Parts: structure tokens; sequence; C-alpha cells
């Protein structure tokens, strides 16, 4: 029951560790 | 200002990732500015509108 994330041109393969950044500030209220 | 192209743009941009680490390699064994303008402008993350202006940064570094 949550909003969709921007992903922003971040793909994060399975079982792999990735750095998502987006611009946006929103995200953080989220967060 | 002549941009002509060709319509499959699919292995075109393979020479991009070619640059690009030639541009890294010659920062790391050369380093003469901040490395952060770098990561600002990403490859991955599709915001380079214009390959020719990344062309021209680039070597503008030479």
């Amino acid at each position: 029951h949550l909003p969709l994330i921007a992903i922003t041109r971040n793909p994060v393969f399975p079982r792999f560790i990735k750095i998502i950044e987006v611009k946006n500030k929103k995200l953080v209220e989220l967060l | 200002v002549v941009h002509e192209d060709f319509q499959v743009t699919e292995e075109v941009k393979a020479l991009t990732a070619e640059i690009v680490k030639t541009i890294r390699d010659i920062i790391a064994l050369n380093p003469l500015y901040r490395e952060s303008v770098l990561q600002m402008m990403q490859a991955g993350q599709r915001v380079v509108d214009n390959p020719i202006y990344l062309s021209d940064m680039g070597a503008a570094l030479t």
C-alpha cells in the first residue's frame, strides 16, 4: 500500500547491491 | 548545425562506453580536474540529450 518509487534509470539486478539517487525530495517524506 | 545520424541507434552508442572509459583512464592516471562532474553526468542516467556535447566536453579536457 505504497506509492511507486522513481527509478530514474537505476537498474537493480537480482542479488546485486545498487545505489539510487533521485533528484526529487518528496521521497524523503515517504522515508 | 548538422546532426545527421543513422536510424539504428543500437550499436553506435557502444563507442560511447569506450570513450568514457578512456576519459576515466586519463583522469585517474592524469588527474587534472575534480572527478565530481563525471559522476554528475552519467551515461546510464539517460540525461545525455546531445551526445555531441558530451564528446566535446570529454575532448575539451585534452
